[PDB]
RNA sequence: UGCCAGCCACCGCGGUCAUACGAUUAACCCAAAUUAAUAGAUCCACGGCGUAAAGAGUGUUUAAGAAAAAAAAUCACAAU
RNA sequence: UUCGCCAGAGUACUACUCGCAACUGCCUAAAACUCAAAGGACUUGGCGGUGCUUCACAUCCACCUAGAGGAGCCUGUUCUA
RNA sequence: GAACAAUAGUAAGCACAAUCAUAGCACAUAAAAACGUUAGGUCAAGGUGUAGCUUAUGGGUUGGAAAGAAAUGGGCUACA
């Protein structure tokens, strides 16, 4: 019995994110790729750096903003620039979330010297995708 | 629901036209299969699960029929044979056992098929079970057992479909070339990591000539050289035609088997009509689905497996 | 198997195709093949329409094979049918003219022959019964039959011949002794024969 | 019930369940059905056709009778005022 | 007729003594018997024995005799079709009887009671 | 502390994370008494007897009782 | 309407008594002690060297092929060190 | 808690099935395969509840190990 990434079926109440509903077997079938960058095709270079700060950056994202994530944290890498989208839900008052997106940004940039791009989409509640 | 089919259908009309001027067509001739092609261009998913790719389309396709208000606003309901639970079923069955019985006081293999049991779940908006079904198909085999009125032959036209069937070998038309104002046909034979291509001209002195080589000489196991002779010898043209080929991939079985396919499909242009049929029953012309089988992990063959232990 | 039930035989045979005109139910039959819209397998490789193939040769041909060897099992057999050849020629050429109209020069006649008279009529099969096992006589199908035949000769040449000895040549001696009843392979059938009639009383416990 | 049994020859499981939910009852028993759980029986023959046809019928009229009657004194009602 | 079954059974009022004792009650079931599969015998053991004869008597030579031989394999042919034609007769029943489903639904129809 | 030391009227608790042991900490309840022990009062059946404990291997009579009217007809035949 | 019988389970168709053509017998028939049960019927499982049907498709049997157990070596356990 | 000439079952969910992949079909293979079961495997991937160690059950440097009386599992190469 496959424990892979997986979410055990409850009593049928318990409320599933589209992401956490899909598993392993199911990747670029329906599913998507959560991250996106050059590094694993072919002829290609430096791929193990843009997943230690790939992992990073999820750590980071978690830590930084409490209580307030959504959905698990979409990176794009394109030409030197990150450009990293995030499902959060609303619960700060939005002052605190521009604190927050100028901190990030900041932050992030100088310690990757690279420019980074933050995108927050706001959601009222976790999206459902099964039961519930 | 329907508030939600009002809107729905509106929204997307509006993003409709919202297409079309981006996409910059005129909106009057905007089809769905233009639709299509401009999604795919805006959000392109490479994704195998073709249902999970991105769509904009009429709500109706997207989603499923409703079953509508059963009863007015006063508790009392709209059909008699509601209290059945059943009542989609059931109408269908007293419309056809009415008709049957009107029959009889009036009375005193087109690719014509029935529906499947989901099609008439799609028809009447409504589960059923296979007992129902073959019910239901069962009264129509009554209807169709009498004299078949007018409306008789409508009603079950409304429950029948019709279905294709197609068996050719699909034959090219000759190719005349111009340098001897001679015709040839060239055919391509494919089997098991190798390809063969064979040109075939309709005068011949026999020579048959493999990649630049004779036939003799490319494959010197006779075997080889007797499935080559396998359609020649099947259609007795044997010294009347005269073979150009190219063939690459594989080893030398595979080889002369792909040479195999490539000359009994180059040789149907110069035969007639009928010995088609026959090299097809010959199985000359059908492809070996036959391939390696990749080695699973944990196993040895692709079958066989590691030597295993009781204790 | 990766032809789906859907898949029907191949029929090779080109004497069937030319000539249909006098035959109803077969004009019928092959009507209703194709029309069906069947859809019917890549004919084999070893499988020709050469009017030299042999389907009782190729059998025998193939489980003298080991390995993946055609070529090699090829040879072998093209060897045999040779040497039998050229050892009837010189049966015949030093003989007397009677024995001349006698003499088969036909390999092939030889070797059907051959096997027919080794094939045994009844066989063997056990039957446990409380706690003992009991070889019991059973009437044998056509081709299990054929099967035992071609095993044993394969086997008998395989096995007992002195290593400075090839197979083609041992195996054309004993196709030529078979012939004439006389060979090691026929005592085999003899065995068999014997074993069937010391049992035949256990021919009670078969139930099918 | 034109019928008070299922083609098994128990008790249909409507007359129990009527029975059970406050529903009032009127079905016609005969010579081997049980009688007791309807509210309304009517005893006489279930199996001939004249006999179904017939009951039918009348229970068809008295409901046709009852419904044009509703009508008419509605009517009069919207006279009245 | 039907054996009387008055007075039989032990019970309070019956003032005679037992006569049958039942292992299951006596009431009809719904469902039926399934069909009983019937076995083999040992099949052409004629020919077998009449084909030994001949070898024992001939020395073993099988060139000698080929009609015993013919015979046995004539045999052989019959019992395996015998076997096939039997597999495929399932539409046997009881010859003049309906197999064992029919029944059983036909019974269901006019069912047996027992209470009420 | 670790099936050890021990506890319980019944069921039970202790084998490494014991609200049952020993000791704390809070509570509970009685209270010039409180628990333990041992005797009582109380406690079966005007209920049962196919499978649960219980219809005796069988009949007749004594003793003792209980009582409207009908209550000896025949072997479907193998008591002794 | 009567009579006969039953007050937890063992102990116990037993020990002592009484009577009998029995003298390893029959009948009548306890207590110490021990336990918190002992019993009857049922319910789903599981199980069955029970019975019946239907299968096994590399699969039990019959059958086919190629190997393991023997030899050298490689390498892993288990033991001795 | 079923019988379809139907007798108390209805039910969305997760499984199977369906679709995906193996570059067109089809079959085949791949994948998938719930709930539980075996207190099955792993505190040496990592992380943790409970316990222990803290001038040491911690951290370093230098060497040293992995010998065969056998017994056996799987392989490789043979016996031509
Ligand atoms: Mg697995
Ligand atoms: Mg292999
Ligand atoms: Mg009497
Ligand atoms: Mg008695
Ligand atoms: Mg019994
Ligand atoms: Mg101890
Ligand atoms: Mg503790
Ligand atoms: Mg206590
Ligand atoms: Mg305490
Ligand atoms: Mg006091
Ligand atoms: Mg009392
Ligand atoms: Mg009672
Ligand atoms: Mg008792
Ligand atoms: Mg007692
Ligand atoms: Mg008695
Ligand atoms: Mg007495
Ligand atoms: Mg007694
Ligand atoms: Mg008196
Ligand atoms: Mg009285
Ligand atoms: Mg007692
Ligand atoms: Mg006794
Ligand atoms: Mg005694
Ligand atoms: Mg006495
Ligand atoms: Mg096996
Ligand atoms: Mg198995
Ligand atoms: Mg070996
Ligand atoms: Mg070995
Ligand atoms: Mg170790
Ligand atoms: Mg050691
Ligand atoms: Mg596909
Ligand atoms: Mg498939
Ligand atoms: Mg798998
Ligand atoms: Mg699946
Ligand atoms: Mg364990
Ligand atoms: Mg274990
Ligand atoms: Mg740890
Ligand atoms: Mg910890
Ligand atoms: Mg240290
Ligand atoms: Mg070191
Ligand atoms: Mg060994
Ligand atoms: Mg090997």
């Amino acid at each position: 019995k496959n424990r892979a990434a997986r979410v055990r079926v409850s009593k049928g109440d318990k409320p599933v994110t589209y992401e956490e509903a899909h598993a392993p077997h199911y990747i670029a079938h329906r599913k998507g790729w959560l991250s996106l960058h050059t590094g694993n095709l072919d002829g290609e270079d430096h791929a193990a750096e843009r997943t230690v700060e790939d992992v990073f950056l999820r750590k980071f994202m978690l830590g930084t903003f409490p209580g307030c994530l959504a959905d698990q944290l979409v990176l794009k890498r394109r030409a030197n620039q990150l450009e990293i989208c995030a499902l959060v839900l609303r619960q700060l008052p939005p002052h605190k979330f521009y604190f927050l997106v100028g901190y990030s940004e900041t932050l992030l940039s100088h310690f990757y010297k690279c420019p980074v791009h933050l995108h927050l989409q706001t959601v009222p509640s976790k999206v459902v995708y099964k039961y519930i | 629901t329907v508030d939600f089919i009002k809107k729905q259908i509106e929204e997307f009309n509006i993003g409709k036209r919202h297409l079309a001027n981006m996409m910059g067509e005129d909106p009057e001739t905007f089809t769905q299969e233009d639709i299509d092609r401009a999604i795919a261009y805006l959000f392109p998913s490479g994704l195998f699960e073709k249902r999970a790719r991105p769509i904009m389309k009429h709500p109706e396709e997207i989603f499923p029929k409703q079953r509508a208000i059963q009863w007015g606003e006063d508790g009392r309901p709209f059909h008699f044979l509601f209290y059945t639970g059943k009542q989609s079923y059931y109408s269908l069955m007293h419309d056809t056992y009415g008709k049957l019985l009107d029959v009889e006081k009036h009375h005193n293999p087109i690719g014509s098929r029935w529906l499947i049991k989901e099609e008439l779940e799609e028809m009447l908006v409504e589960k059923l079970s296979d007992q129902d079904y073959a019910q239901f198909i069962r009264l129509l085999e009554r209807l169709s057992a009498l004299p078949c009125g007018a409306t008789e032959e409508d009603f079950v036209n409304r429950f029948r479909r019709s279905i294709p069937x197609x068996x050719x070998x699909x034959x090219x038309x000759x190719x005349x070339x111009x340098x001897x104002g001679m015709a040839f046909s060239r055919g391509e034979g494919k089997r098991k990591t190798a390809k063969a291509e064979v040109v075939v001209y309709g005068q011949g002195s026999g020579r048959i000539d493999v990649n630049g080589v004779d036939y003799l000489l490319y494959f010197p196991v006779t075997q080889d050289r007797e499935q080559l002779m396998f359609p020649l010898h099947f259609l007795d043209r044997l010294g009347k035609h005269d073979m150009t080929c190219a063939v690459s991939g594989g080893g030398r079985s595979a080889q002369a088997g792909a040479v195999r396919l490539a000359m009994a499909r180059a040789l149907c242009s110069f035969v007639t009509e009928d010995e088609v049929e026959w090299m097809r029953q010959a199985g000359l012309l059908t492809a070996d689905p036959r391939v390696r089988e990749r080695k699973k992990p944990g196993q040895e063959g692709a079958r066989r497996k590691f030597t295993w232990k009781k204790r | 198997s990766r032809y789906g039930p859907e898949y029907k035989d191949p029929q090779i045979d080109k004497e069937y195709y030319r000539k249909p005109l006098a035959e109803q139910t077969e004009e019928e039959k092959y009507e209703r093949d194709f029309k069906k819209t069947q859809l019917i397998k890549a004919a084999p490789a070893t499988k020709t329409s050469s009017v030299f193939e042999d389907p009782v040769i190729s059998k025998f041909t193939n489980m003298m094979m080991k390995g993946g060897n055609k070529v090699l099992a090829r040879s072998l057999m093209t060897q045999t049918l040779e040497a039998v050849k050229r050892k009837q020629f010189a049966k015949y050429h030093a003989a007397s003219a009677e024995e001349q109209a006698t003499i088969e020069r036909n390999p092939y006649t030889i070797f059907h022959q051959a096997l027919k008279n080794c094939e045994p009529v009844i066989g063997l099969v056990p039957i446990l019964k409380g706690g003992h096992f009991y070889q019991v006589p059973v009437p044998l199908a056509d081709r299990r039959r054929r099967f035992l035949a071609m095993k044993w000769m394969i086997a008998e040449c395989r096995e007992k011949k002195h290593r400075r000895v090839l197979m083609p040549e041992k195996l054309s001696q004993e196709l030529l002794e078979a012939f004439h009843n006389q060979g090691p392979v026929i005592k085999r059938k003899h065995d068999m024969h014997k074993m069937a009639e010391a049992n035949r009383a256990l021919a009670h416990y078969r139930w099918w | 019930f034109l019928h008070t049994l299922n083609n098994v020859f128990e008790p249909h499981v409507a007359v129990r369940d009527a029975a059970k939910m406050n529903i009032p009852t009127v079905g016609i028993v005969d010579t081997n059905c049980n009688p007791a759980l309807i509210t309304y029986p009517v005893p006489g023959n279930d199996d001939s056709p004249p006999a179904v046809r017939l009951f039918c019928r009348l229970f068809q009229v008295a409901i046709s009778r009852a419904k044009e009657k509703r009508r008419q004194v509605e009517a009069l009602y919207r006279l009245q005022g | 007729a039907t054996p009387s079954l008055r007075g039989r059974l032990a019970r309070l009022g019956n003032p005679r003594r037992p006569i049958l004792k039942p292992n299951k009650p006596l009431i009809l079931a719904n469902h039926v018997g399934e069909r009983r599969r019937e076995k083999g015998e040992a099949t052409c053991i004629t020919e077998m024995s009449v084909m030994m004869a001949c070898w024992k008597q001939n020395e073993f030579r099988d060139e000698a005799c080929r009609k015993e031989i013919q015979d046995f394999f004539d045999c052989a042919s019959r019992a395996e079709a015998a076997r096939k034609m039997r597999s495929i007769q399932e539409n046997l029943g009881e010859l003049g009887s309906l197999p064992p489903k029919k029944l059983n639904k036909l019974l269901h129809r006019f069912p047996n009671k027992p209470h009420v």
